[PDB]
DNA sequence: GTCCTATCGATCTTCGGAAGAGATTCAGAG
DNA sequence: CTCTGAATCTCTTCCCGCGCGCCGTAGGAC
């Protein structure tokens, strides 16, 4: 190809074939002109050494070059590896009908939607837009509709909002480690230029919102839409593929709001009255007559689905708080209130959400998750949950704890100053005195944070769980648990040298206060190690996943039951003393290999190829079973695949 | 106390406490004094071009038997100055001219010349020059050479565990690294046999070198090993005991004599026994024959009588051998002492590997191991071996390498030759063997005493050497064969190889970086980067934790925070604020001398290996105003260890609390509080802020802005003191005062400011005045702001009023919520200037034209072109507008159209034309401009001298010799024709009218030369006829998706542009401008951002009291009282300031700049205590909790509990969204395989890359995948059938088989590999 | 100045990758 | 006299996206 003016792009192969053909022209000449052996052995060497270049330049002694020692890319350099066809153009390739933008958070989306800019939708869906303007007969054909789109005329949006009206679009970040990293959403149009993503789903992508771009793809055919809607739509993927654990796990602000809504404060406005239901609980809150975390009694009703699966509705007085009454209004009618009657936090609400999925199923769960999100945002707003430096709490015992520990370290030093302790022992004991100070500072600081709240119970003071701003965030599990708050206001503690060996004199300061220059300079030996690790690791992790999919990709589940009776045995992992995992982690949802007996003898408990779903694993936990034999894909005697029963539960379903 | 006239306009209230004894060095002396060190000639020939010339000249051929020799060099002034050069697009360079003298000798005679011909300065090349901003201009583009940091030349000893063999033991290695030439490695084999190699070639037995130097083995053994002797007298074979050779080891055998036995069999030996051994004088002793039967002999033993061998040096003895050789009369038999701990036998072991006999057989082995396939040959071998280590053409420890070598061998002196010598290698071997004998230490590799900085003035001296090295090879041959009769030096050399060498360097080297001219900080922190990469360095892909990590010698030399996280952490570092390059290139940094017990205010720079010899107190350490330490014991660092030591034990002290950081981090306030992750991301995000439209000042800073904005050279700085004569936002012109004038000059310094222009990153850079007409200015005052500055403080961003709280989730996770009030104010709008160019050529079908007569297009488009064929200035343009109506013969409308998507106002055009080619009225329009701009500024001197000279007529008329019957109405040289007599005054008149004519003739050549600069065309590339460049300015606003960041490494997209009524507002009804999320502060431990907010809030409060005191018409004496009460606030803060001396005028002029918040300094590790922020907030009428109750503008409800409100500083980053939003329906495809193009600069499709395909396969989704990688992508049929089915709305595909896979088949079948598709 | 033909067939490709595995080279001996 | 141990050499691998920026055969002979 020509480039900038009358110059051909140096198009490597044509320099290699040029080498060959020149040499061959000479060799035909010198053969027919009958040169002596030494001359033809010259040209014959130079020809063999040139065809060497053309095939796989650089397996020779040295690669040949035509610039500042750039080796020319030969054929075999075009086939292989990271810039060659197999990886670069075949296995994955660039695609039309795609676009990208910076993502930004859209709180108002229902979980299945994402907003995408009108400019992109109009430049992406063009073929479908022509397929409406001809169908309106409003444009004569492509030749006019093209112009009618270019002019961006007033009709086109009402057409676009009919084209798109339910065409799923696929959003994926990159890298995309796992299936949850491409998902489909129904688009809704936006005026701006960012892609408005749903808040809960950002966690799945590991999409942070700090300027993290995301690509979008339109699926074109009917089949690509039916696959997108049935499989990849975000509503169908509330669980992880890898472990039976939600991926909708609540966003930090949502859980902050729900924690704040459900606390009890022992003094409050409107405390102690009795109400006929959530609705007048809300009227009581919204008019400002009762505080949200005030204690109350309410009439409640709750629903249970019986042994058949049909609802029994029940009603009672409940003793609770205004905000637990309001929150009960969001829960779908089939869960027990005992799941809400407690000050909620990130673990407690994940199990809340999980139990919704356990009891109702998917379709209520996605909507309940949406409502949780909206609720948490709204009460987190009213909560005004700011952060402020007067809210960093230093336990003044910290001053004494250092002033004590410093002298005891100097006792280890004075022995050393008398030769009375060894050079190893002096060090490895001093760092334990600093550990004994550090545990004490941390413990005093967590006690002080809980200690900061005490209030008059109409007469005489009494204590309660601390409304201290940073402590709400830790105690809720929103962000920054013990290891962070310890550094913010307790002490930063011991630090490590480049070779991992521990510093003899720790950072007894904390970030509420200043580090001096040395404490700061040593602090960076931590952090720069942790960044070097990130930037170094991100290669080897990827080369690991490549090697794995590129060995696993041959498997597909391909029979129902291979017909084995063989398998392997599961127990709690008992080691180092106590059990590091229970049986219910391992065995849940495999199929039994062999008939599982009652603990004891001759009474069978589970038939010999039964899926041990949850009601079976709770039953095993009712028994004194320790070892269970189950089928495993390593033992499944299907040729060229695996049988379904040997694989067992599909974790995402 | 005094402040300069640009300080005394916004005296930043300073909270610092430590008195800054050393004021920050000019932040680019790293670069400028490197290049000055290259460009200056220096008779002490090291450093500079002159050193390189003297590295090659004199130059000669033996067969020519004549020479040419360098005498001296001159460097002419650069053909175009920087401003004009940056327009015209060439490189700013200087012509290199060299006095070469060619000397012609004769045969037979003494060498006295037949002739010698000094060529009058042969032209040698064009070396670029550095601009005073420290940047090179290389093709109009402005480029910066980052300093390299790499392993200094020297000798280095090393060892490792597990990386080698892993059986618990460690292997030791020594290297000699020259500056130029071959590396030599010595290393032991595991079995302690010693080996050597050159340049990581094959392993050789190490004595092969000592052989090659023609030591015999007997001599080698006298170089390395201690003697033990046997004397065959008083009884057969007595033995020479040196007592100290037995200690700690077991006396496993009979040694005794004469009285008390020292130590009998089986017992250790100790001091008291050695003293008894000495007191008995054990000079000879009895030992059993097993002892002598252990020995290896030192020296050669032929039988003299037969003349024939019985034993040889390092041959091993036995009783029968000892008998026959002492029986042969060799009554002194001599051997070596080799205790396994202290005297291991490694060289004898090496002589058991050794295949060599003597010198020649080793040279044979050398030449065959090094040059396999060439013949060894006695006359030929040395022409390898000497050029490995002993010849200047190929081995060279520079003066730094020799110094480091000598220091490591513990030599007394460091003025030494650059080549090795026998004893220079032997000393390395001995030191390596001492290490293996356990009596020494290995060096830490990654220590800033072993790695040295190379900067531009050294990289370019090497590349210029590569030049002279290729001229060497040409000129030697041409001289050797030449007749010497007609040749003159300009025949002998030609510039082309030098120019190739240096131009490729500055143009394209891995270190000639294109400058990040993003904002004035990013200019500087780039000019002072330290890079480990590039030629002679390591590589970003090929290093690990050993070098990325920080090291204890970094303190004060390299900033630990400011490194570009990502694939090259710590392979790039930023040279710390105060640090400096030593003479040799090692990084050295200033410390205060602690003299006995007082901190003396004198600074000594310490290199990284001077530092370990002292104990140095941390910068915070207090003093008593005499200067004794206040503390009785104090924290110091010492040997990388840190601990507490006594008062008056300590020996040096840090110079400043800023010493540990770079400017990039030194600008963060309250850095004392931040996690070093978030310090790092802060100090990296500051260098990306784009200059906003109306930039001002950070309210909380560090007082480093007053230095970054000035030293970065981008504010225009007053070269000499004077008074402002005129200002108009394009020119500023200063009547310099006569106390700093040069006597013949007009005395007037213009400053033509640069206006709207593209930065290298497309942000605009318009300088604006800060002065007023008639205002006085002093040398070094800022006259004009740069981009991102105001009043000469750095000012990247805008001091936006932020409150920390959740808001319905719009600021979830990280996002920033923003009020419409900020965008309405044009707070963050920013101007992006693109350059588009239309080239035109003398193509093969014929020459192009620029015209409006374009074929196939009507006035519907052409309405914006003028009649010449270029767009009007001030045309506002959009996609597809024709900017330049180029056309090609045989007529084709190829014309410059504005690319898709972009839009803007055409702010300027430029036109460039070859020689011998016609202009047009847009070239004449530009000539009219530039001529007039030169002529005006010249006239404003000629006018000033004319006025002075006519005064110099008038005054000496009017004062005496008056002729003023009529005077001032007349032409003031027609004043000569008045009738004054031939007394001296008429001769003064005649002479000073001739001085007036010559004053006209003076400018009569100066303006001609200037107009000749403008009249000419330009040095176009071959093929082009002319080029025109057209600039589009876009005023981009701010919108969802744009990125903003704080200084603390907090960052977000802005997520919604909320209308004012929805912002929270306070109990006074002012809404907040931004709502940040709180949870990021504990979760990422960057709580310094809260104290910036509170101190920012107080900063607003003082302006709030001042603005009220200016709306109310308070008298200055009350106003001065409040301002003074603000500056004196706090503890014993460093600064003192007396508004009593500000003359009221300047008190109002000060107030008029505080009236939007008092600016504050919080120097990095020395900031305000909390108790001083509270104190300032109490001086304002503000709530000292810092928090305020807020209400929600959606309802007017109160928020529960107050929330933080205050003035953070926020930067718009250059990652703004419309520069990234992209989408493609269909368009281009690549040629080799039909997959879509990739880009925004091309209308590309996103890569559905490898990992996404596994992601689809992991759903069941097969049809989606089939589509994505065929129909949507590659199948040349199917995609056009798909498109039509979609416009038909059929929703069906025909999938085929991708053409990229057919490419593969042919690319395999283009090997002799028959791959084929198969049927069943 | 343009067109055609060839590369260090009279040097010196960078030491600062680790690894990890194979092909290919050598011990102590039956 | 070469057979299983081990020893030195080369070959091969090293995240995914993305955006800029520039830079892009020579020398000799007719
Ligand atoms: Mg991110
Ligand atoms: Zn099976």
């Amino acid at each position: 190809v020509p480039l900038d003016g009358g110059r051909f792009a140096t198009s490597d192969l044509n320099d290699l074939y040029r080498r060959v053909i020149n040499r061959n022209n000479r060799l035909k000449r010198l053969l027919d002109l009958a040169a002596p052996d030494i001359i033809v052995r010259n040209e014959k060497r130079m020809l063999q050494e040139a065809v060497d270049a053309l095939l796989d330049n650089g397996r020779r002694g040295r690669a040949i070059t035509g610039s500042n020692k750039r080796p020319l890319k030969s054929l075999a350099d075009m086939i292989k590896g990271k810039q060659g066809r197999f990886r670069q153009n075949l296995l994955g390739k660039r695609v039309d009908y795609s676009g990208r933008s910076v993502i930004t958070v859209g709180p108002y989306l229902r979980l299945h939607q994402c907003g995408l800019p009108k400019k992109m939708a109009l430049e992406l869906f063009k073929p479908f837009i022509y397929g409406k303007l001809e169908l309106r007969g409003l444009a004569t054909t492509i030749k006019a509709a093209k112009k009618m789109v270019e002019r961006e005329e007033a009709v086109v949006w009402d057409i676009l909002d009919e084209v798109i009206r339910e065409h799923p679009v696929l959003l994926n970040r990159a890298p995309t480690l796992h299936r949850l990293g491409i998902q489909a959403f129904e688009p809704v149009l936006i005026e701006g230029k960012a892609i408005q993503l749903h808040p809960l789903v950002c966690a799945a992508y590991n999409a942070d919102f700090d300027g993290d771009q995301m690509a979008v793809h339109v699926p074109l055919t009917l089949e690509a839409q039916l696959e997108a809607r049935a499989l990849m739509m975000s509503t169908n993927n509330i669980l992880s593929p890898a472990n039976g654990e939600p991926i909708i796990v609540p966003s930090q602000d949502v859980v902050l709001g729900l924690y704040y809504m459900t606390r009890d404060c022992v003094n409050a406005k409107g405390e102690g009255m009795v109400l006929t239901g959530p609705k007048e609980a809300e009227r009581l809150y919204r008019s400002g007559l009762a505080s949200l975390h005030a204690r109350v009694k309410v009439r409640i009703t709750e629903y249970e689905k019986d042994a058949n699966g049909e609802l029994v509705a029940k009603t009672s007085l409940k003793d609770t708080t205004v905000g637990r009454a309001i929150l009960w209004m969001i829960v779908p009618k089939g869960l027990p209130y005992s799941i809400v009657n407690q000050a909620l936090g990130k673990k407690a609400i994940s199990k809340m959400l999980n139990t919704c999925y356990r009891i109702l199923g998917l379709k209520p769960t996605v909507i309940f998750a949406d409502q949780i999100m909206y609720t948490g945002f709204a009460y987190a707003a009213r909560s005004g949950a700011s952060v402020g430096i007067d809210d960093m709490v230093i336990p003044e015992k910290k001053h004494e704890i250092i002033s004590e520990a410093e002298a005891e370290v100097a006792e280890i030093q004075e022995q050393f100053q008398s030769g009375l302790v060894t050079a190893g022992e002096r060090y490895n004991k001093v760092i334990d005195i600093w550990a004994a100070a550090n545990d004490r500072v941390s413990k005093a600081m967590m006690d002080n944070l809980q200690t900061e709240t005490v209030i008059n119970r109409d007469g005489q003071e009494e204590k309660q769980v601390s409304f201290n701003s940073i402590y709400m965030m830790a105690d809720s599990g929103a962000r920054g648990s013990a290891a962070q708050i310890r550094q913010l206001a307790g002490m930063r503690g011991l630090m490590a040298k480049p070779d991992g060996s521990i510093i003899e004199t720790p950072i007894t300061a904390n970030f509420r206060e200043g580090l001096n220059v040395l404490q700061y300079f040593i602090s960076t030996h931590g952090a720069r190690k942790g960044l070097a690790d990130t930037a170094l690791k991100t290669a080897n992790s990827g080369y690991l996943t490549r090697r794995l999919v590129d060995v696993a990709q041959d498997l597909v589940v391909t029979e129902d039951d291979c017909g084995t009776h063989e398998g392997i045995m599961m127990t709690p992992v008992i080691e180092g003393g106590d059990v590091k995992e229970p049986l219910r982690d391992r065995v849940l949802g495999r199929v039994t290999a062999e008939d599982v007996l009652k603990p004891g003898t001759a009474d069978i408990l589970v038939p010999r190829n039964t899926l041990l779903h949850e009601q079976w694993c709770d039953l095993l936990e009712e028994n004194s079973v320790d070892a269970v034999k189950v089928r495993s894909v390593v033992s499944c005697d299907t040729d060229f695949g695996v049988c379904a029963h040997c694989y067992g539960r599909d974790l995402a379903r | 106390m005094v402040y300069s006239y640009t300080e005394k306009k916004r005296i930043r209230k300073d909270f610092g406490k430590r008195p800054q004894v050393l004021d920050v060095p000019y932040l680019l002396s790293i670069q400028l004094d490197s290049f000055q060190k290259f460009i200056e000639q220096d008779p002490e020939g090291q450093y500079g071009l002159e050193a390189a010339f003297r590295s090659v000249f004199p130059i000669q051929s033996y067969s020519g038997n004549s020479e040419l020799q360098y005498v001296s060099y001159r460097l002419g002034e650069p053909v175009f100055d920087v401003q004009e050069c940056q327009i015209r697009g060439v490189t700013y360079s200087a012509p290199l001219r060299v006095k070469l003298r060619l000397v012609i000798y004769e045969r037979e005679a003494p060498e006295g010349t037949v002739k010698d011909i000094k060529e009058q300065e042969v032209y040698m090349g064009e070396i670029p020059l550095m601009t005073d901003n420290g940047t090179f201009v290389i093709n109009g583009t402005e480029r910066v050479i980052v300093s390299q940091l790499h392993r200094s030349p020297g000798v280095f000893f090393d060892s490792d565990k597990g990386k080698t063999h892993s059986s618990g033991k460690v292997l030791y290695n020594a290297r000699i690294i020259p500056y130029r030439g071959s590396w030599l490695d010595f290393e032991f084999d595991p079995k302690d046999n010693l080996f050597v190699r050159i340049d990581r070639r094959r392993k050789l037995p190490a004595t092969i070198i000592l052989r090659a130097l023609n030591y015999t083995t007997e001599q080698i053994l006298d170089l390395f090993f201690e003697k033990v002797i046997f004397e065959i007298r008083d009884n057969k074979l007595q033995m020479e005991l040196v007592p100290e050779r037995l200690r700690g080891e077991t006396a496993s055998f009979d040694i005794e004599a004469n009285g008390k036995v020292y130590v009998e069999k089986g017992r250790r030996i100790t001091a008291r026994h050695i003293r008894q051994l000495e007191k008995d004088d054990v000079k000879l002793i009895e030992v059993p024959v097993e002892y002598i039967a252990g020995k290896v002999v030192a020296k050669d033993y032929i039988d003299e009588s037969t003349g024939e061998l019985i034993c040889a040096a390092n041959m091993e003895l036995s009783l029968d051998l000892l008998a026959k050789l002492s029986q042969s009369g060799h009554k002194r038999i001599e051997t070596l002492f080799t205790n396994d701990l202290d005297h291991g036998p490694y060289i004898s072991e090496t002589l058991r590997v050794d295949p060599t006999n003597d010198r020649l057989s080793a040279l044979v082995e050398i030449y065959r191991m090094m040059r396999p396939g060439e013949p060894p040959t006695r006359e030929a071998a040395e022409s390898l071996f000497e050029n490995l280590f002993f010849s200047e053409d190929r081995y060279d420890l520079s003066a730094v390498g020799r110094m480091k070598f000598n220091r490591s061998l513990l030599r007394e002196e460091i003025e030494g030759s650059g080549i090795l010598s026998k004893d220079d290698i032997i000393d390395v071997m001995k030191k390596l063997i001492d290490i293996r004998n356990g009596k020494g230490e290995v060096d830490d590799i990654d220590h800033l005493g072993n790695r040295r900085i190379r900067s531009v003035g050294e990289m370019a001296e090497n590349q210029f050497r590569v030049g002279l090295v290729r001229v060497e090879r040409a000129v030697k041959e041409r001289l050797s064969l030449g007749d010497l009769d007609t040749l003159m030096p300009q025949d002998m050399i030609n510039a082309k190889p030098i120019s190739a060498a240096v131009k490729e360097f500055f143009g394209s080297s891995q270190l000639s970086q294109f400058m990040d001219q993003n904002n004035p900080l990013s200019e500087i922190t780039h000019k002072r980067r330290i890079s480990a990469l590039g030629p002679g360095g390591l590589t970003r892909e090929r290093a690990g934790f050993e070098v990325r990590d920080v090291h204890p010698t970094h303190y004060g030399r390299v900033c630990p925070i400011e490194t570009p996280e990502g694939p090259n952490i710590g392979l790039i570092n930023s040279l710390s604020v105060y640090a400096q390059t030593n003479e040799y290139g090692f990084l050295e940094t200033p410390y205060r001398k602690v003299t006995d017990g007082v901190v003396t205010d004198e600074i000594h720079y310490l290199s990284a290996i001077e530092e370990g010899n002292y104990v140095i107190a941390q910068a915070n350490s207090n003093l008593d105003e005499e200067g004794h330490f206040v503390e009785d014991l104090v924290t110091c660092r010492s040997k990388g260890e840190s601990s507490l030591f006594s008062r008056d034990q300590v020996d040096y002290m840090d110079v400043s609390t800023q010493q540990v950081v770079s400017v990039g981090a030194s600008l963060i306030p309250f850095l004392e509080h931040d996690d070093a992750n978030r310090a790092l991301m802060g100090a990296n995000m500051q260098r990306q802020a784009v200059p906003t439209l109306r930039a001002d000042k950070p309210l909380v800073g560090t007082g480093m802005e007053r230095a970054v904005a000035v030293d970065s050279g981008v504010t225009a700085v007053a070269k000499r003191g004077g008074v402002v004569q005129y200002v108009d936002a394009s020119r500023i012109v200063i009547k310099v005062n006569e106390d700093e004038m040069y006597p013949g000059e007009a005395g007037i310094d213009i400053y033509n400011l640069t206006k709207y222009t593209r930065s290298n990153q497309n942000t605009c850079i318009n300088q604006m005045p800060c002065v007023s007409l008639g205002e006085p200015v002093e040398r070094g005052d800022v006259l004009a702001d740069g981009p991102s500055t105001d009043l000469g403080e750095l000012a990247l961003g805008q001091n936006m009023r932020v409150a920390f709280m959740p808001w319905n989730g719009y600021n979830f996770e990280d996002s920033i919520l923003v009020s419409e009030r900020v965008v309405q104010e044009d707070r963050f709008t920013t101007i992006h200037i693109q350059e588009l160019a239309c080239v035109s050529r003398d193509t093969k079908l014929g020459p192009e034209e620029i015209t409006a007569d374009i074929p196939n297009v009507g006035e519907a488009a052409l309405s914006k072109l003028d009649e010449s064929g270029i767009v009007y200035i001030g045309a506002e343009v959009t996609g597809g507008d024709i900017l330049v109506g180029k056309v090609t013969p045989k007529v084709k409308d190829s014309s410059l159209r504005v690319p898709n998507g972009v839009s803007g106002t055409v702010i300027d055009v430029q036109v460039f034309t070859r020689d011998g080619v016609e202009k047009d009225k847009r070239a004449l329009e530009i000539e009219e401009m530039q001529l007039k701009q030169a002529k005006k500024d010249l006239s404003e001197e000629l006018q000033i001298l004319e006025a002075g000279l006519f005064s110099r007529i008038r005054a000496v008329l009017v004062a005496g010799g008056v002729e003023a019957e009529k005077l001032d109405k007349l032409p003031r040289d027609r004043w000569l024709e008045l009738g004054l007599t031939d007394e001296e005054k008429q001769n003064q008149l005649e002479q000073l009218a001739e001085q007036y004519d010559e004053l006209k003739h003076e400018f009569e050549k100066k303006l001609e030369a200037k107009r000749r600069k403008i009249t000419q065309g330009d040095d176009l590339a071959p093929g082009v006829l002319k080029i025109v460049k057209v600039y589009l300015a876009v005023k981009r606003r701010i919108q969802p998706g744009d990125k903003m960041a704080g200084r603390h490494g907090n960052k977000g997209v802005i997520s919604k542009i909320n209308p004012i009524e929805d912002m929270p507002y306070d109990e006074n009804g002012t809404p907040v401008d931004i709502v940040l999320n709180p949870l990021g502060v504990p979760s990422r431990m960057n709580i310094g951002q809260i104290l910036e907010t509170h101190l920012g809030m107080a900063a607003k409060g003082i302006g709030d009291k001042i603005n009220a005191m200016l709306k109310q018409q308070q008298e200055v004496a009350k106003l001065r009282e409040f301002i003074q009460r603000a500056y004196d606030l706090g503890a014993d803060v460093r600064q003192k300031v007396d508004l009593s001396t500000f003359s009221d005028e300047e008190v109002m002029r000060l107030a008029e700049n505080l009236r939007k918040g008092m600016p504050i300094a919080t120097p990095v590790f020395d900031g305000a205590k909390e108790a001083e922020i509270k104190e300032l907030l109490k001086l304002g009428d503000l709530p000292t909790s810092g928090q305020i109750r807020l209400y929600d503008g959606r309802t007017g409800e109160q928020f529960e509990r107050p929330v933080t409100v205050g003035y953070m500083y926020m930067l718009k980053l250059n990652h703004l969204v419309d520069d990234k939003m992209h989408a493609r329906s269909t368009g281009s495809y690549s040629l080799v395989t039909q997959q879509p193009l990739g880009g925004k600069a091309q209308f590309g499709g996103q890569r559905f890359g490898e990992m996404e395909v596994w992601a689809l396969e992991a759903y069941g989704a097969a049809y989606t995948l089939q589509e994505m990688l065929t129909v949507k992508s590659d199948d040349v049929n199917g995609r056009t059938k798909m498109y039509k089915n979609i416009v038909d709305g059929n929703h069906q595909m025909e999938p085929g088989m991708p053409e990229s896979f057919n490419v593969l088949l042919k690319e395999i079948r283009s090997l002799g590999i028959n791959i084929e598709l198969e049927d069943e």
